[PDB]
RNA sequence: AAAUAUGUAAGAAGUCCUUGUUACUUAAUUGAACGUGGACAUUUGAAUGAAGAGCUUUUAGUGGGCCAUUUUUGGUAAGC
RNA sequence: GGAAUACUGCCAGCUGGGACUGAGGACUGCGACGUAAGUCAAGGAUGCUGGCAUAAUGGUUAUAUGCCGCCCGUCUUGAAACACGGACCAAGGAGUCUAACGUCUAUGCGAGUGUUUGGGUGUAAAACCCAUACGCGUAAUGAAAGUGAACGUAGGUUGGGG
RNA sequence: GAAAUUGUUGAAAGGGAAGGGCAUUUGAUCAGACAU
């Protein structure tokens, strides 16, 4: 009925099931990349780590890593035309990513000059 | 004058516009002139424009500054490349040769300011200053600026 | 995917730890005897949506029908030859087999096993009780699609030329 | 394509290359076609002083400039250049400027019963106006 | 002198000649690849009854899928599905490989085009009748831009038995045009169906018929 | 001047085609004008009614312009003039004039006459 | 805890190797970011399609909309 | 036990019946057939044999007859509308002009460019000729006082291409 | 000396109505093609 910046969050920035409270000093261990693909996911433990609810399950790519908690950012781009909007998110709240095809990249590669030598 | 219109004297009652769905008189241009200030017609582009836009700066009661202008990056140009001239040589230093006199008798021909490269020798009068690069160019090689008290 | 096969263990079902998907067939056909044992099917309707274990022991001209396994109505009626009964025994395959792989009554979809179709009759016992021995009084005869089919040998072999040549076979029936 | 209308001549020389080019293989042509084409805006007016640059250096000028316009007197004092290059026509100080040089204002066409290859021919055209932008409200150019 | 003019023919002539001892050194021959085959799963499956099973045998080809409606009003999605398996054209129809980037796109269109599964002289006819390039058939001649290889025969030999380079060949013929049910409609109300009668929907076997009236 | 089977091969639409309500309405004129208006039945083109006529009706080039049994034609209307096809048959073939006397006609004749020329206002005055 | 729909990624300018730059912070042979020299790409699941593709200006009309199938809000209901 | 048909296929296997269609020097280039000159059809449409007719054949046109077709213009989601305008003819009637501007496209010049009023003259509103000006443009930035550019590149490289 | 519109002559058509559109029958009328 009103437009909040939280509004029908109510679920999508919900939490857990059990693990209820308090970050995994695993999640927050971890080194960035000024590179590497980022996946938001927004976890109300945080709040800056708290990205503004549409750029919610979307996956982008590290650029600015103020590492300073400070996550870093990537954006994405949305509707009509695609401006890719950028967002300075924070270290809590991202996750790592299915870049990892890179595994196969090696596969490849290396199996193929294996390939070489073997042909 | 076959324009564009006689194209249009036939098909369609009208072309601008549509059929009854709009064509009104001084009309739906909300006000007529420059009107929907700060409230109807109004998304910017826009501003300031030192006149109509948003206004702020200091006022007078003027006349004329000075005729002024002629960068240093071709004060070869400037009046002398006439020939030219005093030419290739060198002078030599002061005295007079290869002076020429940037300026006039009523408002001006300029104040040497410029980038450039010049190469030689030439005196420059002026008084239009200037440049303190200009000087530091001028001098460069050979060059001496002169003004008038 | 996917290629070739065999089974023979049953009727049906088999060789998991990794497991099958689909459909060891062939054709359910039939039906000896002069025109008993029919493709009898119920006129007598109101409309598709129906069936269970026809089968009249009874006698020939003497046979019986049924309606579900039993809980919105489950009724069975008798039948004897033309009538509610012949003469299309389906479009078969494609709507004989979208039937088969309806009889998800024990779980299937496109996942393993195919007719594993329940009990006997001339199904197995069939080419599955002996395996049809003619399969070699079958080798015995070569015969080819030979004699005039074929006979291209004795004759389109002067057209094997134009097989790929636009050319004999521009030189008459396929033009411009 | 490719007309333009105006100058019969200015035509007539479309024909020449457009005669080139689909008749000859290559490149310098093909280009100098779909050039000859073009309308008055996004064809430069390159300068003497571009002309200049241009050549010496790049690690080569025994080229031949084949600036597809006018060509602009400019006051580089002194340095060029003596080149030969030339094309639609060429300003007072230019071919004059040019002439010191000295190399030849090569006419288009000529520069074809010559250029009739391509080879050593720079093709070089160059600049953006003019007019900004559009449009100022971000802000971003201006006006 | 002009002996130019019987410069090039020796060669012209003769070199025509080679290509087409080898157009028909293979295009008949291959129609033993093709038969032989077609006997041995015959005698599979009879080596099945052998014994038990055999003999379930997988396909593969497919399948002329040939759309059996329209163009005004049709989907959104299933739209662009068209549009993209390439068919823009009431009653049109090209050939799609068994491949489930396929297939799955298949099923998406299922409702309303007709995944036929194509037979060989369907091929064949299909092909050499209303079937040929971007513009008709003259052998090794226009059929080479092949370049894997050429023949009208072998533009069948790859299609119908797809695999190898093969499938960039089906990049070529604009495909159909064919004809409207020609003999008989299939039956009562088409626009909707599968089994249950009508269209719609993927025959085999009955793929061809509902095709061989036409071209 | 030997003339493609294109005789009656032209085209449709012998028939005027001829403006709409206006086979009736007394001050409705000329002819094609498109009721260009937001409903006429016409504009619409629902079954029944005038026929419109557009481009794909024309006549097919290799029998274009000629047209007319002959081929050709040019208000041939002063001697010279009725020359300016001398030399070229045959096809093409003139006409007289609106304007052209009555003496100076009797000429334009003849010395086409001979000329080797064809008059369409064969005749005239 | 579905289905539908919804983000990304794909073969590959990509890895792999050698070292070089200083404001960065590590105690630094610490890395970071950037760059040189060097091996292999037409590439051995993705499929399928291309009437290239990209790009810049400009200036009409339009802003009262209405139908259906499914999914729904109010309302006994509605050609609401 | 031994066949037989039925049914579903695919021939590069034979032939009848009808219908409509004919839009280019050679050539061609693809081919076949013929052991052999050459022949088809193969290709570039279809070429052949024989008959008829001084108004025959079509064009209009008005009629009849099968079928079909309601008033247009109008604003409307919505027009045949039980919404408005219009009895009928003529002849008239409506996006122009100007100042001042945006693009874009011609044409001249071009780092310059336009004579401006006004002079010179003239076959006199013409045409042809020219001053010390002016306008716009070659410098920007600041409220203002001010101050104001390389390396028309070698203290600009960097990926981009034609 | 157009038109609305009226007279007359001449033809043609009409079971509550106007007049289109496609094909043709009939009548009326016309051009070409003339081939020498």
């Amino acid at each position: 009925k009103s437009h909040g910046y939280r509004s029908r969050t109510r679920y999508m920035f919900q939490r857990d099931f059990r693990k209820h409270g308090a970050v995994h000093l695993s999640t927050y261990l971890k080194v960035y990349k000024v590179g590497d693909i980022v996946d938001i996911k927004a976890n109300g433990s945080i709040q800056k780590g708290m990205p503004h609810k549409f750029y919610q399950g979307k996956t982008g790519v590290v650029y600015n890593v103020t590492k300073s908690s400070v996550g870093v950012i990537i954006n994405k781009m949305v509707g009509n035309r695609y401006l890719e909007k950028r967002l300075n998110l924070r270290v809590e709240h991202i996750k790592h990513s299915k870049c990892r095809q890179e595994f196969l990249e090696r596969v490849k590669a290396n199996a193929a000059k294996r390939a070489e030598a073997k042909a | 004058m076959p324009s564009r219109f006689t194209k249009t004297r036939k098909h369609r009652g009208h072309v601008s516009a549509g059929k009854g769905r709009i064509g009104k008189h001084r009309k739906h241009p909300g006000g007529r002139g420059m009107a929907g200030g700060e409230h109807h017609h109004r998304i910017n582009m826009d501003k300031y424009h030192p006149g109509y836009f948003g206004k702020v700066g200091m006022r007078y009661f003027h006349k004329q500054q000075a005729h002024f202008w002629k960068p240093v990056l071709n004060l070869d140009k400037l009046w002398t490349l006439i020939p030219e001239d005093k030419r290739d040589q060198y002078l030599k230093s002061a005295s007079k040769e290869t002076a020429p006199v940037i300026d006039t008798l009523a408002a001006g021909y300029g104040k040497i300011l410029g980038k450039g490269r010049i190469p030689n020798v030439p005196v420059i009068v002026k008084a239009r200053f200037v440049s303190k690069l200009a000087e530091e160019k001028i001098r460069a090689a050979g060059g001496v600026v002169e003004l008038i008290a | 995917m996917s290629a070739q096969k065999a089974p023979k263990w049953y009727p049906s079902e088999d060789v998991a730890a990794l497991k099958k998907t689909r459909k060891a067939a062939r054709p359910q056909k039939l039906r000896a005897s002069l025109v008993p044992g029919t493709v009898l099917i119920l006129l007598a309707g109101r409309f598709r949506g129906k069936r269970v274990v026809y089968l009249k022991h009874l006698e020939d001209n003497t046979l019986l029908i049924s309606g579900p396994f039993k809980v919105n109505g489950v009724p069975l009626r008798r039948v004897n030859a033309r009538y509610v009964i012949a003469t299309s025994t389906k479009v078969s395959v494609e709507g004989v087999n979208v039937e088969k792989f309806n009889v998800e009554y024990f779980a299937k979809e496109k996942l393993t096993k195919k007719e594993k179709k329940e009990a006997n009759l001339f199904p197995e016992q069939q080419n599955k009780e002996i395996k049809a021995e003619r399969v070699e009084d079958q080798k015995v005869v070569d015969k080819a699609l030979i004699a005039e089919i074929k006979k291209t040998p004795l004759l389109k072999q002067y057209l094997s030329a134009s097989f790929s040549l636009k050319n004999g076979d521009k030189p008459h029936m396929l033009k411009f | 394509t490719a007309p333009k209308s105006d100058n019969v001549y200015l035509k007539l020389l479309v024909k020449l290359y457009t005669f080139l080019a689909r008749r000859t293989d290559a490149p310098f042509n093909k280009v100098v076609l779909k050039a000859l084409f073009l309308s008055k805006i996004n064809r430069p007016p390159v300068s003497v002083s571009r002309i200049a640059r241009a050549l010496k250096q790049e690690g080569a000028a025994n080229k031949t400039v084949v600036v597809v316009g006018t060509v602009t007197d400019d006051a580089r004092i002194f340095e060029f250049p003596k080149t030969t290059v030339a094309a639609l026509r060429f300003t007072a100080g230019a071919r004059a400027k040019i002439v010191k040089a000295g190399g030849e204002c090569i006419t288009l066409d000529q520069l074809a019963v010559r250029a009739p290859k391509g080879q050593n021919t720079l093709i070089l055209r160059g600049p953006r106006n003019s007019r900004e932008a559009v449009r100022h409200f971000g802000m971003g150019p201006h006006k | 002198t002009a002996e130019q003019v019987a410069a090039e023919r020796a060669a012209r002539k003769a070199a025509n000649k080679e290509k087409r001892a080898i157009i028909l050194e293979r295009n008949a021959a291959y129609q033993k690849e093709y038969e032989t085959a077609e006997r041995n799963i015959i005698q599979a499956k009879r080596d099945a009854k052998a014994a038990g099973s055999y003999y379930v045998e997988a396909q593969h080809k497919l399948v002329f899928v040939v759309r059996i409606k329209g163009i005004n009003k049709i989907p959104p999605k299933p739209r662009k599905v068209l549009q993209l398996l390439r068919l823009t054209r009431i009653n049109s129809g090209t050939f799609v490989k068994v491949t489930k980037a396929t297939l799955e796109l298949l099923k998406l269109i299922e409702p309303y085009v007709a995944y036929g599964y194509p037979s060989y002289s369907t091929i064949r006819q299909l092909v050499y009748k209303r079937g040929f390039g971007k513009i008709n058939k003259q052998r090794v001649p226009l059929s080479d831009n092949a370049y894997g290889i050429l023949s009208i025969d072998d533009l069948i030999h790859e299609i119908i038995t797809v695999g190898p380079h093969f499938k960039q060949a089906n990049n070529f013929l604009w495909p159909f045009k064919l004809s409207n049910p020609s003999g008989g409609w299939g039956v009562p109300r088409k626009f909707k169906h599968f089994i249950q009668g009508g269209s719609f929907g993927n025959r085999e076997e009955f793929i061809n018929k509902l095709v061989k009236s036409m071209n | 001047m030997a003339s493609l089977p294109h005789p009656k091969i032209v085209k449709k639409h012998t028939k005027k085609f001829k403006r709409h309500h206006s086979d009736r309405y007394h001050r409705v004129a000329e002819n094609w004008r498109k009721q260009k208006g937001i409903d006429s039945v016409v504009r619409r083109r629902f079954r029944g009614n005038i026929s419109q006529p557009k481009i794909g009706y024309g006549s097919n080039k290799k029998t274009k312009f000629l047209s007319p049994s002959g081929h050709k034609t040019f208000l041939v209307a002063n001697v010279k003039d009725l020359e300016t096809l001398t030399m070229h048959t045959k096809t093409y073939a003139a006409e007289i004039a609106h304007n052209i006397s009555a003496k100076n006609r009797v000429v334009i004749l003849a010395r086409a006459k001979a000329l080797g020329i064809k008059v369409t206002n064969p005749k005239g005055r």
